[PDB]
Parts: C-alpha cells; structure tokens; sequence
C-alpha cells in the first residue's frame, strides 16, 4: 500500500556520462531494493539499499559502478556511473518489509527506462502512417481493420494509442508487444511498430467518424545539445489520421 | 534459488497452471506477481501457510513439504496474457525472484475465416500493407525470409461490444514486386485461406 515514485520516467543519455535516478516513498518502509530488467527478460536484483551506509551489492554489481545512497527510509538514489550501451535497461525500485501498516510485501515503482547511445545524433522520431481498411475485408466479414505503422524511430521510446472521434479507445485495438528491428543484425537499427484498430464496416463507412493513430515519442530534452539541420528529436507526438468513407 | 519455467499456452476459459519451486525449506512467505510487457511487476496475491487461497479467479496453492507454490487462473481470458513471477522470502527479509513464466491465453475462434487482405495505400507512405486475419489460434506466423519484408507476430484484438475476438498479423514492404499472395509464404497458413484479387 506504499506509493513509490521514481524519477525520471525515461532518459536518453550519451555514452560515458552518469545519470542519478531517485526513488521516494510516501511512507516509512524498512527494506528497499534496486532492480534492473530489460523488456522481455527476467528481473535481476542489483543491490539492497541500506539506510545511512553502503548498499549490499549482489554478485556482478560494484559500488564504483552503481553508487547507491539512502539518507532516510523514504528516499534513495541510484547513479549509473560511466554509462555504456550495455547498461541500457529499465531500473526498478522496490520497497517492502516493516511499516506502520505492518510487514507488507515488496511492491515496485514505475521504473526508469534508460537508453544509452554512442551518439545522440542517432535519435529519430517515428514516421506514422495509417492504412485504410481493405474493401475485400469489408464485404467478406462486415468488419473493417485499420493498420498503423510507426517506423524509423530510435530508441524504442514510443507509446501507441488509437483515437476515435477525439476519444481514446481500447476495444478492437491490438498493438505489437515490442517493436521489431528494421535491420536486426545492425546494433544501431531503428524500430518499427504495427497496430490494428478493427470496427464494424458500418462504423468505418460513416464519413463523420474520425480515426487517428497517436504515437507518443520520448526523445531529447531542452538541456540536451543539438546541432543538426534536422529538427531536434524532442519528446513529441507524431500522428496519422483518416476519415470514414462510403 | 526459485525456479520457474518459460512459455506456456492455455486455451481461453481453461485453468492456467503456474508453479514454482524453492530450495530454502525455512522460507516463510510466498508471492505471485503479474507483469505486462511495458509495465512493472504487480502483486496479485500472496500466501503464508499451506492450503489454497482464492481471490476471484486466482488460486494460490502452497505445500512447504513438497517445496512448491502454485497459481491457478480459472476462466482464463486473453487479458491474462503476461509474465507471472514467483517470489519467495527466506528466514530473513530477502526475496528471491524467479525467472518468470510467460502465459499466452489464446482466444477461441468459433468461426475461423482465414484471409490475407491488402489495405489501401497511404499517400504519405511508400509501403504496401498486407493483413493476415481471422485465422484460428493454432496457426503460427513465421518470421520473414525476405530481408526488406517485415512481418509481425500474431495479435489478438477484442471487439467487446460485439463479443468478437480475432487474430491478425501485419506484413509490409516498400518493394515494387511485393504482393500479399506470397507475403506469408514462409508460414504454414490454412489451405482454405481466402485470397481476394
């Protein structure tokens, strides 16, 4: 029942820099831990944050690489020092143990998605395109499926959502669980992502219905330097839309 | 050491069985977590003593003599598809997580209507999109043999207002010779797959 707030949400950092992520709890909880996990992989514990002393690091993690500081029971910071692309992961904060409401199990925070690139010039926003349903599907099934493709973005910091008549919808929507690499052998490959919105043929054939595929991209920040003719790949929303037709 | 397994497929409506084992017999607390692809682990329920513990469609079984914990999901739905992690607390306060077991609750396709449609081209895109849809949950979508042809794994959408679920896989490419008749040639699609001209 403890509320865990991790900051920042995500970040794109250069190789060789250091990032200090933090974790704050609204109530006093005894045990506190720091985890690292890549999307699709297993949860691996980094260390257990002790109050007012060094954290107890698990095998493979050293203090000079992941300095952990826990002043009081409700606050802790993890610093990823001399960052390399191999340190790119989702960094989790977990708290548990004795509290005012008793010994509560370990609950996790929202995590910090950390992407570490060789050069921030490789950050690209997605190109979003909506593809209107096939007429053959409409006559054969009386159902119309829209398809949205978000391509050519790096890193994989996107959030796809469908919007019908200004309202975000979840029914009839399936997005790929993870983006696919456009050139899997390449380590710098940009990503693609597909998603489908399926409605009844009569709903799509209403020209008053508006369909929009929104893709939230998380990129560079204001303080991040950018000297390129290309538009700065900041956090932005790229969209493609289509109206109904009969 | 806490041991889970890996990838598991359970039919829609059946009981999903997830089990884990632990080494420390002095363990006192056992937990199950559910984690989706993007989110962080979420505690679903916990158990402290032997027996069963129900919490809706979830059932936690614990036998400390046989050193196993179980999670039973009754009347499983495709929305139950996630990675389920088992955590065990030892004599102290240290939690030892398992690798997790990925669960896939495949939907029941009452009227399979396998087909491959070509969606209308986008004036802002150079790609042609093919949609392999309405096949039943036993059909596997293989990866792309062609280099610059991209095929995604199958996806389950739920049209809730119509109580209709369907599978779908998307294939796209910007080649001039790319056609939907052979976009999924590297997969084992049903023989009665509809190919509209």
């Amino acid at each position: 029942s403890a509320v865990i707030s991790q900051k920042p949400s995500r970040d794109i950092c250069q190789r060789g820099t250091s990032l200090t992520i933090q974790c704050q709890v609204d109530s006093q909880v005894t045990m506190m831990f720091w985890y690292r996990q890549q999307p699709g992989q297993s949860l691996t514990l980094i260390a257990t944050a002790n109050q007012g002393s060094e954290a107890t690091y698990e095998s493979g993690f050293v203090i000079d690489k992941f300095p952990i500081s826990r002043p009081n029971l409700t606050f802790s910071t993890l610093t990823v020092s001399n960052m390399s692309p191999e340190d790119s992961s989702i960094y989790l904060c977990s708290v548990g143990g004795d509290s005012l409401i008793g010994n509560q199990p370990q609950h996790f925070g929202d995590g910090t998605r950390l992407s570490i690139l060789e050069d921030l010039k490789n950050v690209f926003p997605p190109e979003v395109a909506v593809f209107e349903p096939s007429e053959a599907e409409i006559s054969h099934t009386q159902k119309a499926t829209l398809v949205c493709l978000a391509t050519g973005f790096y890193p994989d910091h996107v959030e796809l959502s469908w919007w019908v008549n200004g309202k975000e919808v979840h029914s009839g929507v399936c997005t790929d669980p993870q983006p696919l690499k456009e050139q899997p052998a390449l380590n710098d490959s940009r990503y693609a992502l597909s998603s489908r919105l399926r409605v009844s043929a009569t709903f799509w054939q209403n020209p008053r219905n508006h369909f929009r595929c929104q893709v939230q991209f998380y990129g560079l920040s204001e303080n991040d330097e950018w000297t390129q003719d290309r538009a700065k790949p900041v956090t932005q929303i790229v969209s493609a839309e289509a109206w109904g037709r009969a | 050491v806490e041991q889970n397994s890996g990838p598991l497929s359970v039919p829609e409506g059946a009981i999903a069985s997830l089990n884990c084992t632990y080494s420390d017999r002095g363990s006192q607390s056992f937990f199950w977590y559910r984690q989706y692809s993007g989110k962080s682990p979420e505690l679903i329920m916990f158990i402290y003593s032997n027996g069963d513990k129900e919490d809706g469609r979830f059932t936690a079984q614990l036998n400390k003599a046989s050193q196993y914990v179980s999670l039973l999901i009754r009347d499983s739905q495709p929305s139950d598809s996630a990675t389920y992690l088992c955590a065990v607390r030892d004599a102290g306060n240290m939690l030892t997580f398992g690798g997790g077991t990925r669960l896939m609750v495949k939907p029941n396709i009452q009227n399979p209507d396998p087909a491959v449609y070509q969606l209308r081209d986008s004036k802002s895109s150079d790609k042609s999109v093919c949609l392999f849809t309405d096949f039943d949950s036993q059909t596997n979508v293989s990866q792309s043999k062609d280099s610059d042809v991209y095929i995604t794994d199958k996806c389950v959408l739920d049209m809730r207002s119509m109580d209709f679920k369907s599978n779908s896989a998307v294939a796209w490419s910007n080649k001039s010779d790319f056609a939907c008749a052979n976009a999924f040639n590297n997969s084992i699609i049903p023989e009665d797959t509809f190919f509209p001209s």
